[PDB]
């Protein structure tokens, strides 16, 4: 398998320790992850959409270019990125004015979107093409934990477009994360926002706050040791969030928050210095105690 | 004689008026080769319409009549008659749909469906021109009628054509006859005992001496036409001796098999040797040999050795005129939507399964318990709307029964123990026919009965309790709801029977975008198919209450009769026939007829191909197969067909 | 230019799913003109070649869906002319899309609707068929 | 009390005809099918919170109440899509308020920290830029000290600008190149 | 009509037809049941057939006479919106 | 957000006995024949220039909402009986 690595903007610059552990996860499961050279932001489909759509495909036809001439498909490890990708590939497959539309705007920097890119996430990726079989097998350290899975809304959101089954009881990152030797545990309101998406943490950050709060508040009645997620961007306020809680509401958690690839490569006995674990705001100390 | 053509073009009010411009039209009919008279008219079906046509045919002797108008399937009929009035053949008449087929899909694109009437009226007179006369095939009509269901709406069409003395074959697929009202503990809006109601009819129809009940059978097979049906009925083998049965029940309690009762929907556990409900009609027991291990151990019990695993399944062969298809409904299945937990949570239940917990003779005892620690709750929920009014479910009609049966079974609940409180979650509340405005009234004044406006985004198990949480928006205050219950009742909605799909291949009868049968018209004919002889009656035609069914069962009795108490219809005449001047006998013709009506025969010292005219039903599968051009159906002959195809280009 | 296409539909389901497109007032282009048979299986080659030979850009035909067939199994002779009759047309010079055959039941008007629609859509770009005018020398 | 004169009777048509051809004319236009069931508010995790009624905004655009436009209840919205997955009217509902969000931005409604979060990816090709902190980390992981980004590409970041020109969205977030800062 | 938007005449008219040349139906249009006697399979009905002040069988309803008539009635079809002659027809497909 | 542990469930039934005898059980108890038509609220004059809507007081009644017995709104009606006179359900 070869897929054009779209990185995006929170892995790449905030939490790298997600992007080396996705390269050695991906090279562990048989995957060849080639260099997207110059792509920018996806960009972000919650608040690039709201602010104006033309812009929204336009810049995301323009990164979708990039791999169709290097003709390859893409992969991504993140749910905005893959929301927006993905929604923008099949606008552009489905809808021949919008593809006319872009194909006008495109021409000036001499680009020309012709369909033949199809947009991945690594968790169904894994689950649809390589199997959970695969991840069992390259476990070194099994990781007997409880984990509170956070699907995030753009990895499986719109279903009528996304077609990877159920969004409001899945079992695809259960799976994936149980493989590991860890323990899914079930909570309320489980396929919930985070309180990100949208643009809400830039501009109502309290309000973002206050659904991450209760997700972490459920994780944890659960018996819920950590979190795991497939969205930099969920990890970023699970992780972050944690400190402003601390300083807005008063709550104190220090509750482990570890991305799907972080947790696959602690499963492939890759060094938690390696993985980047350290550098979390809320530190992962007590679930590498608890491992 | 050369052709005398009669075009009328109709703007049916501004239906096709409003959008193609029919003058025009009218004056382009003029322009095509024996068109001698062309006229526009608001109503072409309507008297001063109908009289129009006949004084033409008259005056200005024409030979062929072209109505460009509604669909044939709607009026073909009615035209065929108005011109038969005035002596022309009703087979040199033709339509032009420009209403269904154009003014109606291209109400944004006037010119451009102005000029498709005009190459429709075009090609409907070229084929017009080479229409032949042909004899409307008489035929006669078998005196008795067949049932297939033995619901409300069955038991009454075979009590109405019994009682009128008809002979009439009801055939049930279950071991008893009563359907889903068998089912139902009261009856909205009177609150009357369903099968208290119900029990009656099915004595009277299991007695009537003009009715054949054929209980635990199956129409495998129908074949010909109106007044001429062959069916067969296979009467399915119970492995136990109907006449030796006593009806007791002491050969089930040594079963080792528990199969769920289908009965009281999947809640209770019957064994594979069974009797449906208390008052089945007949009163007879089953062994189901889907879930049958054959240990032989109710064998030993059974005093009278009525089992017999020996037994089969009789063929009956029956020759009846009409066939009236009331077949029901079933309960939809709500796991679709997740956000509710059904198949999840142990306390979320549908509508058709609390009818059973509340029925005397239910799994229960009469008793609406939590199946999760077999308490009773204390507080209620219902959900309106579940799989209907829904395109994510694919289902976008309304189930019509869902309002009134939620508050009806609220105001049984409230009658039982009135210290429950029950909240009911909807969007419209439909008590639209007589007394249930006042039901609904009633269930909110006298019982206390609560309404929530807003249709519920999901349902929360308290895994530690088994308590419900319905998250819903009460639109009537612009604020979220969080209430706690302890059960929670899906009002379900209604969609075809499993078997629907079986019973529509062998009658021939088409479905309506809901599912549900297809009836030849909205308002013209409800319980008619367009398929001659055969007639609807119940929930199988759409989603309805027990009155609605029970009419519907009468008007079905009553539009079967006609064929049966005329003696004689008539068929299309729009057969093949082989020209044995151009048969060489290639035999590519007779495999193609799923009738086996063409065959080889020997003719002047040589083989030939010859169609049985009775067996043929007019496809026209076998001449277009034939590759001499000897065998030809009549009214869609390959040179009509290619003078059609040359009118939309050009006049021929 | 506008393109002509003719349709053949049967009189049972699918000419019943062009009348319940007119009842919900389900527009689409105005391109099409059909025309009635009985079943699907009184279609054969002869009258789709006609229709090319006559000037059609594009050809449609609607038939039951396969088992539902009025009479019982008329689509499933249908079904196997034309499939010899697309790579006919492709051995003539007639694109192969130049020919749509569907399935479609009475119940399904909003399926007709888009079924008219993209067939326009792909006759529109793919131009006039040049067959009569090449004729015509 | 709302009278005739305080209604614009184009609301829904303006919120179409912004949503043509992206992301569409038929997914807008599902607005229209919508029944006030309130299942999107029920659904919606910010409307527990706060004031925010998702059913609400549904019903000003169909009565014509241009005020939802001026609304900091529509950048309440997290775009979770789970009202777009629950209406049983088929209401692209996430799509709508995306869509309703566009003519707020051009009305002038749109919040400085979203501005800046539109300058970043103008100025830097990214909402969220690489910076020194960045570049350090990287190095000591083991991945290439910039990562192959539109940020460290001269080629790419001018493709952008062409295209932000030539759409208005410059001009929309009110953006002065020469003083590489928003007005 | 709902909810198909036939027009109402789609329907009924060829109904109304039919039923006025049915050979089995006696229509007693503009009359009324005045009196009804005994019981179930016995009844002894009085029909008023009502006068119309026309001779139904010389009548051909073409309408010269209505362009005539200089008297104007609000027409009880047109619930009073419309107005009709003393000779009149209801509507022009009765 | 309302939870169950906010409202009264009585409340109704509360106000029912506390019209028995006087204005009477039948006269109260016409407060569950209410089916939200809105027709009060639109005839209240008082509604016409505050946040008091006739109609959400009944219906906060029937909910439960306890907050109801401690609003302002409750006595911003001059009781003119014009919702009495309209009210197709009959509710006193
Ligand atoms: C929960 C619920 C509550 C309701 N409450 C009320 C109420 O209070 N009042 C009211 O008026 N209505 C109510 N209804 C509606 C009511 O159930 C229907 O009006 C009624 O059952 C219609 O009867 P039917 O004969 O048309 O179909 P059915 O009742 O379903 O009977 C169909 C019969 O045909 C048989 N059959 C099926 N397939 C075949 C086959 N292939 N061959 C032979 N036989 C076959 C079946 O076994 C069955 O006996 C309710 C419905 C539901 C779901
Ligand atoms: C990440 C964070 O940026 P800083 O880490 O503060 O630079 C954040 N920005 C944004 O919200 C920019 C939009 C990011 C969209 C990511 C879609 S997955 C904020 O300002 O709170
Ligand atoms: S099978 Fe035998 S034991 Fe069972 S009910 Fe019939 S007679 Fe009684
Ligand atoms: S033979 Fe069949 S019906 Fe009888 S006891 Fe065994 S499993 Fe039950
Ligand atoms: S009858 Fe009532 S509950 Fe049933 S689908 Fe219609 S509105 Fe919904
Ligand atoms: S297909 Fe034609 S030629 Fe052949 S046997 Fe039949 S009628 Fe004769
Ligand atoms: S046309 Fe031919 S194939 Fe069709 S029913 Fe008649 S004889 Fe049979
Ligand atoms: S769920 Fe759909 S129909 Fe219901 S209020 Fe929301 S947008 Fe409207
Ligand atoms: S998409 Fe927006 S309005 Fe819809 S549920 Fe999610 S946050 Fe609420
Ligand atoms: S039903 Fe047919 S003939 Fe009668 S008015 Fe309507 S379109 Fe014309
Ligand atoms: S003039 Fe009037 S009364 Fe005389 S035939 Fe004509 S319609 Fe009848
Ligand atoms: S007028 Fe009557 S029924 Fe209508 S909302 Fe007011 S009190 Fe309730
Ligand atoms: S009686 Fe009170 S609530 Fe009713 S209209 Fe008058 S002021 Fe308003
Ligand atoms: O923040 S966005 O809504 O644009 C994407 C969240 S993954
Ligand atoms: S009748 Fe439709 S295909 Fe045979
Ligand atoms: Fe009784």
């Amino acid at each position: 398998m070869k897929y054009a690595f779209f990185l995006g903007c929170i892995m790449p610059n905030r939490y790298a320790g997600v992007e080396a552990a996705t390269r050695t996860v991906m090279e562990k499961l048989g995957v060849e992850l080639v260099d997207m050279t110059g792509a920018s932001c996806c960009p972000a489909p919650g608040v690039f959409g709201s602010f104006d759509q033309k812009t929204w495909l336009t810049l995301a036809a323009r990164n979708l270019c990039i791999a169709e001439e290097m003709g390859v498909d893409i992969v991504t490890v993140c749910n905005g990125c893959y929301g927006s990708l993905f929604e923008a590939a099949h606008l552009l497959h489905d809808n021949k004015e919008a593809l006319n539309f872009v194909n006008e705007k495109l021409d000036k920097v001499g680009k020309e979107y012709k369909g033949n890119v199809k947009v991945r996430h690594f968790a169904e990726l894994i689950y649809n093409d390589i199997g959970v079989d695969k991840i069992a097998e390259k476990v070194e350290r099994p990781l007997n934990i409880n984990v509170g899975v956070h699907y995030g809304c753009h990895f499986l959101k719109p279903t009528d477009v996304k077609h990877l089954g159920s969004a409001e009881r899945p079992v695809m990152l259960d799976e994936i994360v149980e493989a590991t030797g860890a323990k899914s545990v079930p909570y309320a309101d489980k396929m919930m926002c985070c309180g990100a998406g949208g643009g809400v943490r830039a501009r109502e950050l309290e309000l973002s706050l206050d659904m991450t709060n209760e997700k972490i508040e459920n994780m944890i009645k659960a018996g819920a040791d950590c979190t795991v997620n497939v969205c930099p961007f969920c990890h970023l306020q699970f992780d972050r969030g944690q400190i402003e809680i601390k300083e807005k509401f008063g709550k104190e958690y220090n509750f482990p928050v570890l991305h799907l690839s972080q947790l696959l490569g602690l499963a492939m006995g890759m060094d938690p210095k390696d993985l980047a674990l350290s550098v979390h705001q809320i530190s992962v100390d007590p679930l590498l105690k608890k491992i | 004689e050369e052709p005398r053509i009669g075009v009328y073009v109709c703007h049916c009010g501004v239906n096709i008026g409003g959008t193609v411009d029919c003058p025009d039209v009218t004056e382009f009919a003029k322009t095509l080769k024996n068109v001698v008279v062309a006229r526009d008219y608001k109503y072409m079906c309507a008297d001063p319409g109908q009289e129009m046509i006949k004084k033409d045919i008259k005056e200005h002797n024409l030979n062929r009549v072209v109505v460009a108008a509604c669909s044939p399937r709607l009026h073909e009929p009615t035209f065929r008659r108005c011109v038969a009035e005035a002596g022309l053949n009703p087979f040199l008449f033709e339509f032009a749909n420009i209403r269904e087929h154009c003014s109606w899909v291209h109400m944004h694109e006037k010119e451009k469906a102005t000029e498709k009437a005009k190459d429709l009226v075009r090609m409907a007179v070229a084929k017009a021109r080479l229409l032949e006369p042909l004899e409307f095939i008489k035929v006669g009509v078998t005196q008795r009628a067949l049932v297939i269901g033995g619901g409300v709406a069955g038991i009454q069409t075979a009590l109405d054509l019994g009682d009128m003395g008809f002979e009439t074959i009801l055939v049930e697929k279950t071991p008893s006859v009563g359907g889903r009202m068998a089912q139902l503990d009261k009856t909205f809006p009177t609150n009357d005992c369903s099968i208290c109601i119900l029990a009656p009819k099915m004595v009277d129809v299991a007695k009537h001496p003009n009715v054949k009940l054929y209980a635990y059978s199956e129409v495998v097979d129908v074949q010909g036409y109106v007044g001429n049906f062959k069916v067969k009925i296979m009467k399915k083998a119970r492995y136990i001796d109907e006449t030796k049965c006593t009806g007791c029940g002491q050969c089930s309690e040594v079963c080792p098999i528990d199969v769920p009762n289908e009965f009281d929907m999947g809640i209770g556990m019957r064994k594979a040797i069974y009797k449906p409900f208390p008052q089945a009609v007949p009163a007879k027991y089953t062994i189901d040999k889907e879930h049958c291990i054959e240990c032989g151990l109710c064998a030993k019990v059974c005093g009278p050795n009525a089992i017999d695993f020996d037994q089969e399944p009789e063929i009956i062969e029956a020759e009846v005129g009409t066939i009236i298809c009331a077949i029901g409904y079933d309960a939809f299945d709500p796991t679709v939507r997740e956000e509710y937990g059904y198949g999840v949570y142990d306390n979320v239940v549908t509508a058709l399964e609390l009818e059973r917990m509340i029925n005397a003779s239910g799994p229960t005892g009469g008793k609406v318990i939590r199946l999760s620690d077999g308490q009773k709750p204390k507080r209620i929920a219902f959900i309106q709307c579940v799989g209907s009014r829904d395109a994510k479910v694919g289902n976008k009609y309304c189930s019509n029964v869902c309002c009134m049966y939620a508050m009806k079974n609220s105001q049984l609940i409230k009658e039982k123990s009135p210290d429950t409180e029950i909240d009911i979650y909807y969007m419209d509340i439909r008590a639209f026919s007589k007394g249930y405005e006042e039901f609904y009234e009633r269930s909110a004044k006298q019982y206390g009965i609560k309404f929530m406006r807003g249709r519920p985004s999901q349902v929360i198990e308290d895994p530690e309790t088994g308590n419900l949480v319905v998250r819903a928006e009460d639109t009537l205050l612009g604020e979220i709801l969080e209430k706690e219950y302890d059960l929670v009742v899906l009002s379900v909605g209604m969609v075809p029977t499993k078997s629907a799909d079986e019973v529509q291949k062998i009658l021939g009868i088409s479905r309506t975008p809901d599912q549900f049968f297809m009836e030849a018209h909205p308002k013209l004919r409800p319980v008619d198919t367009a398929t001659d002889g055969v007639y609807l009656a119940g929930a199988c035609q759409g989603p309805k209450d027990i009155p609605a069914s029970v009419a519907q069962g009468s008007a079905a009795a009553s539009r079967a009769a006609i064929p049966l108490a005329k003696g004689e219809v008539e068929v299309e005449p729009i057969i093949a026939s082989v020209d044995a001047e151009i048969c060489g006998g290639c035999g590519v013709c007779v495999k193609q007829c799923p009738y086996g009506a063409p065959r080889l025969v020997e003719k002047d010292g040589k083989v030939v191909a010859e169609v049985i005219s009775a067996l043929c039903k007019g496809c026209g599968t076998c001449p277009a197969g034939c590759p001499s051009g000897a065998l030809e159906q009549d009214h869609f002959k390959t040179i009509q067909l290619f003078k059609q195809i040359e009118g939309m280009f050009r006049d021929t | 230019w506008e393109p002509k296409i003719i349709g053949f539909c049967c009189n049972w389901c699918t000419y019943g799913g062009a009348d319940t497109a007119g009842v919900g007032r389900m527009q689409y282009p105005p391109s099409i003109r059909i025309i009635r048979v009985m079943c699907s299986g009184r279609i054969e080659p002869s009258l789709i070649l006609k229709a090319f030979k006559e000037g059609a850009d594009g050809v449609f035909v609607g038939g039951c869906h396969l088992g539902d067939c009025h009479y019982d199994s008329g689509n499933y002779k249908w079904q196997r002319r034309v499939m010899m009759l697309y790579e006919l047309l492709e051995e003539l010079g007639i694109e192969k899309e130049r020919l749509n055959h569907e399935w479609i039941s009475a119940s399904e008007g909003e399926k007709f609707q888009n079924t008219m629609k993209d067939f326009y859509n792909k006759i529109e770009a793919l131009g006039p068929c040049k067959l009569k005018e090449e004729l015509d020398k | 009390m709302i009278y005739s004169s305080d209604l614009n009777k184009n609301l829904a048509s303006q919120i179409i005809e912004a949503g043509t051809p992206i992301p569409g004319d038929d997914v807008v236009s599902s607005l229209k099918a919508c029944y006030q069931c309130g299942t999107c508010t029920g659904s919606c995790p910010s409307g527990r919170r706060t004031s925010y009624r998702t059913r609400k905004v549904i019903r000003k655009a169909l009565l014509g109440m241009d005020d939802v436009l001026d609304s900091d209840d529509i950048w309440k919205c997290t775009t979770c899509y789970t009202c777009y997955e629950r209406c049983p009217r088929d209401v692209k509902v996430t799509e709508i308020i995306k869509t309703i969000r566009n003519l707020a931005a051009q009305k002038g409604n749109m919040a400085k920290a979203h501005k800046m979060t539109a300058m970043y990816v103008l100025k830097y090709g990214h909402a969220v830029p690489a910076n020194k902190n960045t570049a350090e980390l990287r190095k000591s992981i083991g991945l290439s000290e910039k990562a192959p980004i539109a940020q460290f590409s001269e080629k790419d970041l001018n493709e952008m600008n062409t295209l932000i020109k030539e759409l208005g969205f410059d001009e929309l977030i009110g953006f002065d190149w020469e003083k590489g800062a928003l007005k």
